[PDB]
């Protein structure tokens, strides 16, 4: 479990599934046993949910048909994928990410009605 | 070459242990959410039972090793404390007693015995004089006596009781146990199952029938009758300490009565409190019994013991009486309409049976009624104290009470001299060997819905 | 509900979906009535989070690929899936199950990390 | 959150994912809180639970392979999508609702056994 945080994210691009594969389960005292699985539970389920909504759920990398806004934009691609890792990166990419999931949302269902629309004459 | 491939829903299983829920059986429980059971809070079974036979599936059982009948007698008993806990207290009631006798002559029963003392009232400055009718078995005389009047309850040395609350009714209103989801009941149908074995017809369902939790030692009360044979189940057959459960094809009806005219009186103690006790008596005393069919019984004891003997070749059985002991555990006890009995049954288990059938007399039309005589305690430690002591309180009126005998309890005095005669006498106290007959039949299982096979079937990439 | 578990595998291709139909649906005693609903709820959610592991979800039958290991093969696949019935099978087969989650999920890894090294430039 | 509850149904695929976006957001007190938190879990688990046994989870709009019997049909398609309202159609579609998913159930998995039967061939 998390047997990868320090490197880059193309290093750790393999190493992904380690920390799903135990995010799921890995009088006082029982009281405290029932309150951590209900824990467990909702934060488990929670990203789930994310992940459903943005349609590309199933899979651990998600292509997203949704454009990179220049605002966001101030590294290259070998900068961030080989010279950067994901703990520090998400200091920075903290900004802006929750306008990204709704637009992730909106993108999702604008792909939906028009593969409906599509697919409705088929 | 081969590929592995993994299936969900697959239909395999695994035994496990896990905690069910009670379902009752939608009754209207409106009136009557004060039941000691507490069984207006669980589920309702609204539609028929999954009733779902299996087919080619064979199985193990072992009910003699099932964790069901140790969470149901937990659940018992905690439902028990619950229900006593918000009830009223009896602490200032033990105090001196000063008795004398209520009964006009020893008669045939006296035992309805008088006494006085002292309470507290509203007021805790206030003493006042008051007095009660108890039974002899509740008394005991105060240590150091002279032969006194001196007495005072059987509890005060050992514990506080509480008395029951008067709304509380204990009639046995049948419990549903269900699985949880994802986890199954799997039940045996073979006819002639006894404790352990493989079962031929086993049968799935999500909840168990309608068991009843009856309080009762060495008769078993209203379970469920034997299909078609009577059966014996012990957990050795050679071994003393294992009590054989014997499970009757057909039912023997039982009258039970106290016919006095009881009555009820209350007593103020303490702030907003108050006691309930036994007043006076109306008309003329009788004794307290109970009523069983003399010819039904015989002739399922002669079955009994063709059963026994088969199972024993060579041996008569002697139906004797059982062991001595306490008043608890010697006397057949129970409890309906709010009372409790505890009945003689000496004469009940006196008999015997060899290979020969003695008695062709039941092909004869009689009427012969065997009755014996029961005595009433008020104060009860059932469960060998585990729980804390009820009082109960007395009822207004008669009280009658009608059963079915279904199954008895019975241990195998192994003495030396039985080479040829065995000695079986009534038995009990373990209060979960009531519920192992009716719980004989399920099994708890998990479901494991992912299999793993090959099929050399290629994933497209 | 279970109601082919003593058939073979091909007779409960048919009937898979009547199990996983009814995994979900169904103050002494309100505890144990919390109690059942939070272990029905862990008991879906642990094989579903496996499924969604080993990427197949969403079906009930996986393409995997991943090799069977000789070590693991005794029997014909005629043997198997017309004659052997699935509750003795998991007996024999209940051997080296727990490297095949990890072989799974390893595999699945590495389609969706070649995946995503085809899609970046196609 | 429904802001489209009284739109037509060509209008409610645009707002549809903004009430799935709703579905999980968020000593007596305490008891309520748990109790809110277990029944809220139980709610978003079952339908998507149902969605899976259909086999068109993971998307908002399902097209099932199973044909529309006439004996619910009374009306036209321009008479349902762009005459009225999603509640009186379901007020009306209250009757025969109960044994169509378990037709979509059955049609599924023969997809699944259909493709097994391509599958084991490819
Ligand atoms: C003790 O055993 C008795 C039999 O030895 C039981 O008595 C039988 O109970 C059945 C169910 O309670 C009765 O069946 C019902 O009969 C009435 C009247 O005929 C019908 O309207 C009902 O439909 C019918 N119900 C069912 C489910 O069959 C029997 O009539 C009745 N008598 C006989 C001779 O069989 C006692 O119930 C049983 N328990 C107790 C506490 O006494
Ligand atoms: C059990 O013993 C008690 C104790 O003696 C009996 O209570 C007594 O009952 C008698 C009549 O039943 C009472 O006599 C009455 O006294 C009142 C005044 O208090 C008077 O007005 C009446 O005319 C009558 O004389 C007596 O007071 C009462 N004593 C106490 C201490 O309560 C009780 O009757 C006995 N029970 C039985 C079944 O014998
Ligand atoms: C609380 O007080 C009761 C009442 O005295 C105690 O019960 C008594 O216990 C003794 C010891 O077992 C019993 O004596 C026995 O009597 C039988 C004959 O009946 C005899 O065969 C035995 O050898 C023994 O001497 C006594 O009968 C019994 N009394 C009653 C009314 O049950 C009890 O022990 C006390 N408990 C505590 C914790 O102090
Ligand atoms: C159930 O009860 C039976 C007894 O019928 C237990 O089976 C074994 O029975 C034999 C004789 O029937 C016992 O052998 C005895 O050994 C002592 C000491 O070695 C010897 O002095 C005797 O003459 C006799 O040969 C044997 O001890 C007994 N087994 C055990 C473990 O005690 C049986 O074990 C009981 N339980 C079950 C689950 O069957
Ligand atoms: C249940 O009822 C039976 C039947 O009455 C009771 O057994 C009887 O107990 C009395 C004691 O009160 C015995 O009386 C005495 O027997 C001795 C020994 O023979 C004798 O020497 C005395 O003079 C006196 O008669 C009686 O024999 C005995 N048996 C019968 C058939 O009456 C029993 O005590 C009751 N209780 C329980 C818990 O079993
Ligand atoms: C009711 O059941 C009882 C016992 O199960 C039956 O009574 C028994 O009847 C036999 C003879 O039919 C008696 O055997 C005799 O015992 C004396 C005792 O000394 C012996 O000297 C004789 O040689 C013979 O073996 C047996 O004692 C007797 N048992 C009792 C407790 O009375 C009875 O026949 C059954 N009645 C009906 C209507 O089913
Ligand atoms: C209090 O005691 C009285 C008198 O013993 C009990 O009354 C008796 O109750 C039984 C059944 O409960 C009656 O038997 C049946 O009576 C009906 C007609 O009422 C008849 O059709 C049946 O074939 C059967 O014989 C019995 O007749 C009746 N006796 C009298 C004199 O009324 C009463 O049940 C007891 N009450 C309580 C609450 O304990
Ligand atoms: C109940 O309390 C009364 C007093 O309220 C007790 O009566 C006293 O008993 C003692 C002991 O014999 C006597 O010396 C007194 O003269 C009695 N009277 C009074 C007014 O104190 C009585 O013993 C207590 N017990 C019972 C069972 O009545
Ligand atoms: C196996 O057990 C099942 C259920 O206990 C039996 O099914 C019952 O059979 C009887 C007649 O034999 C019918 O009257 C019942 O209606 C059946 N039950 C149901 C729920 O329909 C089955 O017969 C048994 N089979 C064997 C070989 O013992
Ligand atoms: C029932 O069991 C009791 C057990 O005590 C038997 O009483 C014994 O009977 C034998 C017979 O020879 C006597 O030697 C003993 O002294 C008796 N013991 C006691 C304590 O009395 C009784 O006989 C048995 N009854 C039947 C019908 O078998
Ligand atoms: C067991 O039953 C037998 C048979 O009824 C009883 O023996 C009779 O007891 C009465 C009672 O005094 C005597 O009048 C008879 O003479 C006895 N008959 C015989 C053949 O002995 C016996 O008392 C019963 N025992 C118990 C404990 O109930
Ligand atoms: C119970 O029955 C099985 C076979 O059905 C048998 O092997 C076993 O010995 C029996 N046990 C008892 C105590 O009768
Ligand atoms: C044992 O009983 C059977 C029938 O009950 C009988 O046939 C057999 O002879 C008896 N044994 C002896 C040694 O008499
Ligand atoms: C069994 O007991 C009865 C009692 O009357 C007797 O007639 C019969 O002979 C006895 N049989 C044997 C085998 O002892």
């Amino acid at each position: 479990f998390l047997g990868a945080a320090g490197s880059t994210m193309g290093a750790a691009s393999m190493t992904l599934t380690v920390q799903a594969r135990n995010l799921l389960s890995g009088t006082v005292w029982g009281i405290k046993q029932l309150q951590a699985r209900v824990l467990a539970v909702e934060r488990y389920l929670r990203d789930q949910q994310l992940l459903g909504i943005w349609g590309c759920s199933g899979k651990l990398i998600c292509c997203t048909n949704v454009p990179w806004n220049s605002s966001w934009s101030n590294r290259n691609l070998s900068e961030i994928w080989d010279n950067m890792t994901w703990l520090q990166w998400d200091k920075e990419i903290s900004n802006y990410t929750q306008i990204i999931y709704g637009l992730l949302e909106e993108s999702q269902n604008q792909q939906e009605k028009n593969e409906q629309d599509l697919l409705a004459l088929d | 070459n081969l590929w592995v491939t993994v299936y969900y829903g697959v239909p395999v299983w695994k035994e496990a242990k896990t905690t069910l829920f009670c379902a009752s059986d939608a009754r209207a429980y409106e009136k009557e959410v004060h039941n000691v059971w507490a069984t207006h809070a669980c589920v309702p079974t609204d539609p028929s039972p999954q009733e779902l036979v299996l087919g080619n599936v064979t199985e193990n059982f072992n009910m003699w090793k099932n964790d069901m009948v140790d969470q149901m007698h937990e659940d018992i008993i905690s439902l028990w404390d619950q229900s006593l806990k918000p009830c009223v207290k009896l602490t200032p009631l033990c105090v001196t007693l000063i008795c004398s006798d209520a009964t006009v002559k020893t008669g045939t029963v006296e035992e309805m015995k008088n006494c006085s003392f002292n309470t507290t009232t509203e007021i805790r400055d206030k003493e006042k004089k008051e007095y009660a009718l108890f039974y002899k078995p509740d008394i005991v005389p105060l240590s150091e006596t002279n032969n006194t009047s001196e007495y005072r309850l059987i509890n005060c040395n050992t514990s506080a009781c509480t008395q029951a609350c008067p709304k509380v009714t204990f009639e046995p209103i049948p419990i549903h146990y269900c699985a949880p989801a994802g986890y199954a009941i799997l039940k045996c149908n073979d006819e002639t199952f006894n404790g352990t074995g493989p079962c031929s017809n086993v049968s799935t369902v999500q909840c168990t029938h309608g068991i009843r939790p009856v309080v009762s030692t060495q008769l078993l009360l209203n379970g469920s009758l034997a299909e078609k044979e009577i059966v014996i189940r012990s957990e050795n057959l050679t071994n003393n300490a294992k009590i054989i459960i014997v499970h009757l094809h057909t039912p023997v009806e039982i009258v039970c009565t106290r016919p006095n005219n009881n009555t009820r009186k209350s007593v103020r103690i303490g702030p907003g409190q108050t006691f309930y006790a036994t007043g006076d008596i109306i008309g003329d005393i009788k004794q307290a019994h109970c009523n069983i069919s003399e010819e039904k019984w015989n002739d399922t004891l002669q079955k009994v013991g063709i059963e026994l003997q088969k199972h024993f070749p060579n041996k008569t059985i002697k139906y004797n009486q059982s062991a001595g002991g306490d008043m608890e555990i010697t006397t057949h006890s129970f409890n309906c309409g709010g009372e409790f009995f505890y009945c003689n049954t000496s004469n009940l288990f006196n008999g015997t049976y060899n290979g020969t059938y003695i008695s062709t007399n039941s092909s004869a039309n009689s009427t012969s009624t065997i009755t014996l005589q029961c005595r009433i305690k008020q104060i009860i430690n059932m469960w060998q104290g585990v729980g804390r002591c009820m009082y109960a309180p007395p009822i207004a009126g008669n009280i009658t009470c009608r059963s079915n005998i279904t199954g008895l309890l019975l241990t195998r005095d192994g003495g030396t001299n039985s080479n040829e005669t065995e000695t079986f006498r009534p038995a009990g106290g373990d209060m979960r060997d009531n519920w192992r007959s009716e719980l004989y039949k399920y099994k708890v299982v998990k479901i494991e819905p992912l299999g793993v096979a090959p099929t050399r079937c290629k994933r497209r990439v």
